[PDB]
């Protein structure tokens, strides 16, 4: 048979390094890479983010239009005029055939 | 946006330039920053889609996946990098370079105004995953797998090729915000009727349609974590974002060349969820699930109604992070078990009691359970398949049941029953994997809060 | 374990002078390594 | 195609009409492109041949930064005159032939009726 | 043709001969000669597809 | 060291001076090249 | 900066590439004309050169 | 006139013949002669009826080109027959 | 080879495509087909083994009665014209003949079964030129005659190739045969848009040369002309692993690399024409193009194959290096696509 | 910098980015004050209504 | 009788218009 | 369905066509005179499709 | 020639026996071609054996050719729909079981089904839509 290598065996990485975070072998490596994974993942993009996120304000204007829409329903039920009319490019405009 | 993209490109000067114990943290720290400047899009204070340049446009469809495209890049490489860590030091760094690229492409893809600048880059990632898959394949079969995700999508690739090609021609540029605002409608002709299959069978065959969805579970089950996670979250929801931006042209003729994809995928949701029911691989019932949850977005990407399509942009940005999320869980199982078997590892909740906390909200996310983005898409969906036939409820209706018994099946024989006598003796979490979970399930709690962020184009 | 290399037996089938070997095109051999036939005393 | 064209200098490079033309600035997104491409090769050609990729030929990685780029300057020059060269070939012929390439006037929507097809 | 580096470097190597009323030796004019060259001085500045 | 002497010993000198020195002719050809292109760009045109 | 920023860059962004759309089809229909009409400086085929026709006198008289 | 479509025949007669080998390398190389010769008769024949004395030189230029193509060829010939003993082209089969 | 006679032959081969490329009466175009025909004979047979007497022949005769053929077609045209020269009035015949005789030198479709057999008998070396600089005189001689040459034929020599190249090459194993078909293939489209904008024939050469070049003097360099010889490349030399994937993959059609440019240039110049009938049928085989490609990328790049013991041996041994023409050539033609707009 | 230079390579990134952005925004400059949404008059001591 | 010489297209180049025009290319 | 119906159809149905093609069209006895004929055929067939649509 | 273009002329569906008898020809005159290229190549062992063969592929050929043009021209006639590109389906459908039989093979034949019968429709759908092959160049 040909030559090849004998299976590999995964090591016990929590024999040695019972501190173990599961980012690499040696302790301090590990250690800054997950005090740097934690920070830059939780800390400030979960938190920093959100708060930005939540902050977006009016997003796509729908807090714009219930405004728009209450004083277009203040103005138009005062004077009078249908709060949805029913054709929204007047037929005016429109030149129909013939 | 090009900070959401230079910056990304030189990630892959770092990943190069750093030093080989130093690769991992630079890259993965630094793309957690680049999510953040990702997240600036979502301030659109307007409707007005926010064109940045000539080339590069986000739109409410774009915005919400660009963020999810940047974001797993962190992910990706923090969920590879216990295998892949047994590599030379310059197998990691292209590795890592591969996954990099992936984002800064799909990132492209996501944000781009031409549909052939779609094109070029949207069969461009083929290119970064097949390396992924099959260079750092474990089975034997990734060869196989290897060739089935090149082909069946290149085959459906040279066709859009064609048509994209041929509307400009009829119309005069391939530039979406135009063809939007022009007159592009088709009539019925038979040619007509072939081209609308053209534009559409390319981003069918990606985002697995029943006739054709056999490359994702084969490529899938030898794909690495990175790639399986990869093709879940972001690649197979290329072909949703391409069957929105497409079919604002070709407007008449879905309304009737639709019915034999709409019945094809109900059906198909039906089987496809059912075969996940006696499937003995892990990450085979997740790739089902994935076919038939993605079966659901091509039936609301095809009745067209408002509802339906940020139906579809809920689910798709929901289901893509609970896939990948069960993807990764299945990883980590695999890695101690060494066996992608379902039925042995049973009664892990007694050896690894969080990670069973973090299967049961994924599963949980897999089915609908109310509070969460997954349910409120498939709701809306269900909906407006409602509208189309009333009959469709049966079908989305066997779906539903079906659905619940795999997601808590999967639950039920891998998280409960009996511990395994003494398989390798299961060692315990690492932080890293409990993160690359929480990072998945963290932002799926945030988002549930506020969907409108996700809603699509049409609310 | 480790991702599968391929082994002997893969690489086998793309020897011979003809990948998908054919009814009377599988008799063939592979060409001579060197380029120069053995052919014959002549 | 463009060939046979009145006054085409027949093996010449870029005629001096081209000086008409903007100069490409040196550092046209293109021209820059044209130099990472050109240090690539110098980097492709250290490692193909085995030598320290980054820190060896320091010369050459120069030589070849500098020769793309001093071709891409050149070349570019002519490549735009070309184009140039085609919309003043093209656009003069709108003209000199009106009839054929007559300015329609579309009608106002208001006017247009356009089917609705009711997705329903 | 293809590349010109005939008409370039001024040479007329090969042009000088592709016609019956081009230089015949001693002058000798060949036959035809009343009409190649009415028909060449006609499409000369008009391309083929109009000296067609 | 090396028992079969290497022979890129060291550099050759003149490799390096006709690399350096080439390409230092490049520029300052190239750049000259701009400045009096965009001179007679300029002038040809109105300005 | 603004809504104005964006609404008016993307009406810039329009109107370059509305132009560039007119002018690509335009091409297409000029190269038309000028290919089967042979009457612009496209599409100019080569006949030989009446530079080589020698109209010197020949001894063969008539001719 | 006729003389014409005789000898361009008499080219085909001969393209069917190179085209249709029968075991003999230099019957071949003969045969391919047997057009070198219709092409000069032929070539030699209009330039003598149009008077075009500028371009009997094209005839003879045939013929030399011609000479050295089959000199060239002969010596393939005599090359086959040194490493099979034949000219036959059966022999010539190895590239398969 | 006496370096005299060697620099006879090589200026021979190399003034043979020079000049039909310059000159205008076809004649002196014929004769520059004919130089190159007598060069390349002499360098063919450089080992001169049984297989490579067998080359020349072939070559030999493929070429020569050809050469007869387009001789003829001068001929007949000398007679309707009294021109030497293809001109409007030609007879369609006249100009079928060429196209017949130049597809055959060329090797074209149904007269593609020379080119794979040549590529198999001759060195690496001699090969590229066998395939890249015997290339450019023929299509020269088509390129300037496009106006008159004929569309149907054109096409269906085009299909004809493209098909033939793909399924001969799916079979191939050796890879002097594997290029031959590519370039059987390559050469199809070339031809296909030949009587619609010539230009692009030349960007579909250039290409091809910049691709097909660096591929040979890659498969040379460790002189493999068996993938499982080029399977074994990452003990060899690993660095030209990553390049050889990108350059075979970039010699398909395949959407980053700059491979992609002349399929799609090709095919947006069909469609401006019409032919959205045969550019479809082309570009769906040019996909199985690339599955004989990356099966060999399987097997050099993305699968390690099994070495031998004797392999440490040579790498010990410092490996002599590529030509510098490699990379310049590797780069140029991997990733130039950005680009696109200018090279057009 | 102790071999910490490679950190700066990422935000430069950032920079030239937004840079470059700001270079886009430049050229795509027609329509300043002509969008007939936003069509005003230069209030006094504002010569760019958006920049 | 002479036919017509093709017109001649007048005047000076100005830079292409909005560049090259070739897919997606801002130029 | 899966597996056997719809791998058989699709995926491995274009895997067997082409490859009896490839096969067919590439088992050549590598003879001169045989291929040479294929020439004459072709000839022939263009000499036509010429001629029928003169 | 003027006859095969007869095979278009009269409306499809009507006069089948003028249209079996053309599509026969073609097919058959495919099959000469066919089998000489396969009798040049991969030649026989004896001159009867080559005859066999070109009859052989010109029968099947030829067969393939008049199922399809029967049954085309019969399924447009009761359908009472001429320019159904299905019509043509259906007869590709048949011609390629016809071809599927005479290679002994059910297999052959569905392939040969779905392919065959695909083409012609899409030369219905070609003639139906005006689609244009080996166009001139017209740029
Ligand atoms: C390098 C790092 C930066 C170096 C800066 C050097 C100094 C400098 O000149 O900077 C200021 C300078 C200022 O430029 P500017 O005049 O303000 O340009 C502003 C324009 O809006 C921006 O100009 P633009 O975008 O209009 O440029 C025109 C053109 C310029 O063309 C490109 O640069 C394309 C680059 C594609 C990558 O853009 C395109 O080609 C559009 C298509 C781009 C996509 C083409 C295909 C993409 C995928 C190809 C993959 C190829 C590899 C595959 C491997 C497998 O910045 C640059 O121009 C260079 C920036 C980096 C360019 C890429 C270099 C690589
Ligand atoms: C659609 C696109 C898809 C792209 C990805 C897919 C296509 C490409 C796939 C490539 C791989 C395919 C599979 C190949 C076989 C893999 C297994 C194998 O056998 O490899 C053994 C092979 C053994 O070689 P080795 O002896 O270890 O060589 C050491 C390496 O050179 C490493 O040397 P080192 O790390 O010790 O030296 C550091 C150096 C390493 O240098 C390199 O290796 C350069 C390689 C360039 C390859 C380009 C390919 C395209 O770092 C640098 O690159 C230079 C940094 C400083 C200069 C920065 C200049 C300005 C950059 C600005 C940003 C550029 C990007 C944005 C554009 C500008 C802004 C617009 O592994 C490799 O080296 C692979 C080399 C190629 C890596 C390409 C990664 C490209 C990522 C994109
Ligand atoms: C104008 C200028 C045109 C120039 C054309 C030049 C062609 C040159 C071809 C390469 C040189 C000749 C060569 O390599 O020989 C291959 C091959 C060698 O045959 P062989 O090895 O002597 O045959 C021994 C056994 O009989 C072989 O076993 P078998 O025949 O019993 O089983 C094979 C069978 C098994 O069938 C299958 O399983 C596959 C069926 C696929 C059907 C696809 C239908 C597509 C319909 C589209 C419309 O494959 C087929 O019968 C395919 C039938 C497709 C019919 C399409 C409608 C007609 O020669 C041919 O097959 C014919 C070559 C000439 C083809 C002429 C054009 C096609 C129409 C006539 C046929
Ligand atoms: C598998 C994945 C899905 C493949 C879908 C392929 C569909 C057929 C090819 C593309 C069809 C198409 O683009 O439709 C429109 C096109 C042009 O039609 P038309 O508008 O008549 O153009 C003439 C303008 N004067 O009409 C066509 O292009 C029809 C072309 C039909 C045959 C193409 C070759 C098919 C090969 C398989
Ligand atoms: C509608 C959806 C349509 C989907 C189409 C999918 C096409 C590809 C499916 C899978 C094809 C395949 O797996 O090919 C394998 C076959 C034999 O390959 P093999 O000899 O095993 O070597 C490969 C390395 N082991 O390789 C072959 O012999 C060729 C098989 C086809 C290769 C792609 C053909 C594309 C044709 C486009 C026209």
């Amino acid at each position: 048979q040909w030559q090849e290598d004998p299976e590999p065996e995964d090591e016990n990485v929590y024999a040695k390094n019972p501190d173990f975070h599961g980012y690499d072998s040696d302790p301090v490596v590990d250690v800054w890479n997950m005090r740097a994974v934690f920070f830059f993942g939780f800390s400030i993009v979960l938190v920093f983010g959100t708060t930005f996120v939540a902050y977006v304000p009016d997003y796509r204007m729908q807090e714009w239009a219930r405004r728009e829409a209450e004083r277009l329903v203040k103005y138009r039920e005062v004077n009078g005029l249908p709060i949805m009319e029913s054709n929204y490019f007047d037929p005016s405009k429109i030149q129909l055939p013939e | 946006m090009l900070k959401i993209i230079l910056p990304s490109l030189m990630l892959l000067p770092l990943t190069w330039l750093s030093s080989p114990k130093k690769t991992w943290t630079n890259v993965t720290s630094y793309s957690f920053l680049i999510s953040l400047t990702s997240l600036t899009l979502l301030w659109q204070t307007d409707e007005n889609y926010k064109n940045f340049s000539n080339m590069f446009s986000s739109d409410p469809l774009s915005t919400p996946l660009i963020i999810l495209t940047a974001w797993l890049l962190p992910l990706m490489l923090m969920a590879s990098q216990n295998h892949l860590k047994k590599d030379n030091n310059v197998l990691q760094k292209l590795y890592i370079s591969m996954l990099i690229s992936l984002q800064i492409l799909l990132i492209m893809t996501f944000s781009a105004t031409e549909l052939i600048m779609f094109y070029i880059l949207f069969e461009a990632t083929l290119i970064p995953t097949l390396i992924i898959i099959t260079r750092w394949g474990n089975q034997t079969e990734r060869l196989n797998a290897g060739i089935y995700f090149l082909f069946y999508t290149l085959i459906g690739s040279i066709p859009l090729l064609i048509a994209l090609i041929l509307i400009q021609n009829h119309v005069g540029t391939l530039n979406l915000m135009i063809l939007s605002f022009t007159t592009h409608t088709l009539d019925a002709s038979w040619s007509n009727n072939l081209l609308w299959l053209a534009c559409m069978m390319a981003f069918l065959i990606k985002m697995p349609l029943y006739g054709v969805h056999l490359w994702l579970p084969k490529a899938h089950v030898e794909a690495p974590i990175a790639g399986s996670m990869i093709l879940a979250a972001i690649l197979l929801k290329l072909g949703s974002y391409g069957m929105i931006r497409i079919s604002i042209i070709l407007d008449p003729l879905t309304k009737y060349m639709a019915y034999p994809f709409i019945l094809l995928s109900l059906w198909g949701m039906i089987m496809t969820s059912s075969i996940c029911l006696r499937q003995t691989d892990l990450k085979s019932l997740i790739a089902y699930s994935s076919v038939s949850h993605m079966a659901l977005v091509i039936a609301s990407i095809m009745i067209q109604t408002p509802w339906s399509f940020m139906g579809a942009t809920m689910l798709m940005i929901a289901h893509g992070l609970t896939s990948s999320l069960l993807f990764c869980l299945a990883n980590s199982n695999y890695e101690r078990i060494h066996s992608r078997t379902m039925i042995m590892a049973r009664g892990l909740q007694m050896v690894f009691p969080l990670m069973a906390t973090w299967w049961l909200m994924a599963s949980l996310a897999n089915l609908a359970l109310p509070p969460s983005i997954n349910l409120m898409g498939e709701l809306f969906i269900t909906m407006s398949l409602f509208s189309w036939s009333n009959f469709t409820i049966i079908l989305m209706g066997i779906n539903i049941i079906i659905t619940g018994m795999y997601s808590m099946y999967m639950i039920i024989t891998t998280q409960r029953g009996k511990l395994t006598n003494h398989m390798i003796n299961l060692q315990p979490s690492h932080t890293r994997e409990l993160t690359l979970m929480a990072l998945h399930m963290i932002p799926l709690i945030l988002l549930t809060t506020s969907p409108k962020l996700i809603t699509g184009l049409t609310m | 374990a480790r991702q599968w290399q391929p082994d002997i037996e893969w690489a086998e089938q793309f020897s011979g002078a003809v990948m998908y070997p054919s009814k009377e095109t599988a008799h063939w051999k592979p060409p001579p390594w060197n380029d120069v036939d053995i052919l014959k005393e002549k | 195609m463009m060939n046979g064209r009145p006054g085409h200098e027949p093996l010449k490079f870029l005629p001096d009409e081209a000086r008409s033309l903007p100069p490409p600035k040196l550092n046209d997104p293109r021209l820059v492109y044209m130099g990472l491409l050109g240090y690539c090769t110098g980097l492709m050609d250290n490692m193909l041949r085995m030598r320290p990729v980054m820190r060896a030929g320091l010369h050459r990685q120069l030589l070849f930064v500098t020769s793309f780029v001093f071709a891409g300057y050149f070349y570019l020059k002519r490549q735009n005159y070309l184009y140039a060269v085609k919309d003043h070939d093209m656009f003069g012929y709108i003209k000199l032939h009106p009839e054929d390439f007559p300015e329609k006037e579309k009608k106002t929507y208001a006017e247009i009726l356009e089917p609705f097809h009711p997705v329903r | 043709p293809f590349l010109d580096i005939q008409k370039k470097l001024g040479i007329s190597l090969d042009r000088h001969f592709m016609f019956l009323s081009a230089e015949q030796p001693y002058k000798n004019a060949a036959r035809c000669h009343a009409f190649e060259k009415e028909w060449i001085e006609c499409a000369h500045g008009i391309g083929g597809t109009r000296a067609k | 060291f090396y028992v079969r002497e290497p022979v890129n010993a060291k550099p050759n000198w003149l490799a390096v001076g006709l690399s350096v020195g080439a390409s230092v002719f490049m520029w300052i050809y190239l750049i000259q090249t701009h400045n009096e292109d965009v001179l007679e760009y300029k002038r040809r045109n109105g300005l | 900066d603004g809504p104005e920023k964006n609404y008016e860059k993307t009406l810039a962004i329009l109107q370059i590439e509305s132009e560039k759309a007119e002018l690509r089809l335009k091409e297409q229909e000029v190269r038309r004309l000028m290919r089967a009409r042979g009457d612009g400086p496209w599409y100019q085929f080569p006949t030989p050169e009446k530079e080589f026709i020698d109209h010197s006198p020949k001894a063969t008289p008539d001719n | 006139p006729s003389t014409f479509f005789n000898l361009t025949m008499a080219f085909s007669l001969s393209l069917l013949g190179t085209l249709m080998f029968r075991s003999h390398l230099m019957s071949t190389l003969l045969c391919l002669e047997g057009m070198v010769l219709s092409l000069f008769i032929m070539t030699s024949v209009t330039s003598l009826n149009s008077n075009s004395m500028s371009s009997m030189p094209i005839p003879i230029t045939i013929l030399v080109f011609a000479a050295c193509e089959a000199a060239v060829g002969l010596a393939l010939l005599v090359k086959v027959s040194n490493t099979y003993g034949t000219d036959y082209v059966q022999n010539l089969n190895l590239l398969q | 080879m006496n370096p005299i006679t060697l620099a006879i032959i090589y200026f021979t081969i190399f003034l043979g495509p020079v000049i039909t490329m310059s000159s205008t009466n076809l004649m002196l175009m014929w004769v520059g087909l004919e130089f190159s025909l007598l060069a390349i004979i002499p360098m063919l047979i450089n080992k001169k083994n049984p297989r490579s007497t067998e080359a020349a022949t072939k070559y030999f005769v493929t070429q020569a009665t050809a050469s007869m053929i387009i001789l003829l077609a001068i001929v007949l045209n000398y007679k309707q014209l009294g021109t030497w020269m293809f001109q409007q009035q030609t007879n369609g015949l006249i100009l079928n003949m060429t196209l017949m005789a130049l597809s055959m030198k060329l090797g074209l479709a149904p007269f593609h079964f020379w080119l794979p057999e040549v590529t198999q008998g001759i060195p690496l070396h001699m090969g590229l030129i066998l395939l890249t600089w015997q290339k450019i005189a023929p299509l020269s001689i088509l390129i300037q005659i496009y106006p008159l040459l004929n569309s149907t034929i054109i096409l269906m020599l085009a299909i004809t190739s493209i098909f033939m190249g793909a399924w001969g090459g799916l079979n191939q194993t050796q890879m002097r045969k594997i290029m031959a078909y590519s370039s059987i293939a390559h050469m199809g489209w070339m031809l296909a848009i030949l009587p619609y904008n010539p230009s692009l024939t030349l960007l579909n050469l250039m290409i091809y040369i910049i691709l097909t070049a660096p591929m040979f003097m890659a498969l040379m360099l460790n002189n493999s002309m068996t993938i499982n010889s080029i399977s074994l490349l990452w003990n060899k030399t690993p660095a030209m692993l990553t390049m050889i994937s990108l350059m075979l993959l970039s010699l398909g059609g395949l959407p980053p690399l700059t491979g992609f440019l002349p399929k799609w240039i090709i095919i947006t110049e069909l469609m401006k024409n019409n032919c959205l009938i045969m550019a479809t049928l082309m570009a769906m085989m040019a996909l199985l193009n690339l599955f004989f490609y990356t099966r060999l990328i399987y097997s050099t790049s993305l699968t390690m194959f099994p070495t031998n013991n004797n392999s440490k041996m040579m790498t010990h041994q410092t490996k002599t290096k590529p030509n510098l023409m490699f990379s310049t050539l590797a780069i140029m033609s991997t990733m130039t696509l950005p680009l696109a707009p200018q090279l057009i | 910098l102790r071999e910490h230079w490679v950190h700066i390579l990422v935000p430069a990134g950032f920079v030239f980015g937004c840079y470059l952005d700001r270079k886009d925004d430049e050229k795509l400059t027609a329509f300043r004050n002509k969008s007939m949404l936003f069509q005003r008059e230069l209030r006094p001591n504002e010569e760019v209504t958006w920049k | 009788a002479r036919p017509e010489p093709n017109p001649v297209i007048e005047g000076d180049l100005k830079p292409a218009k909005h560049g090259t025009r070739f897919f997606f290319w801002t130029v | 369905l899966d597996l056997i119906w719809l791998e058989k159809t699709i995926p491995k149905s274009t895997s067997t066509l082409h490859t009896n093609m490839t096969t067919l069209t590439t088992n050549q006895k590598g003879l001169i005179k045989l291929y040479f004929m294929s020439f004459l055929i072709n000839i022939i067939l263009i000499i036509i499709l010429y001629s029928i649509n003169l | 020639k003027r006859f095969f273009e007869s095979y278009h002329e009269v409306p499809d569906g009507t006069q089948c026996h003028r249209k079996t008898y053309i599509t026969t020809a073609l097919g058959g005159i495919c099959g000469i071609i066919g089998s000489a290229y396969s009798v040049s190549l991969n030649p026989a062992d004896s001159t009867l054996e080559a005859v066999a063969r070109v009859g052989r592929y010109t029968f099947t050929a030829a067969a393939i050719g008049a199922m399809f043009g029967l049954t085309t021209c019969v399924s447009a006639q009761v359908r009472e729909k001429p320019d159904d590109p299905l019509n043509y389906f259906i007869g590709g459908c048949a011609g390629g079981l016809t071809l599927g039989a005479r290679t002994h093979s059910y297999g052959t034949a569905a392939m040969g089904c779905v392919y065959m019968g695909t083409a012609a429709a899409l030369f219905k759908i070609g003639k139906l839509e005006g689609w244009e092959l080996f166009p001139t160049p017209k740029v």
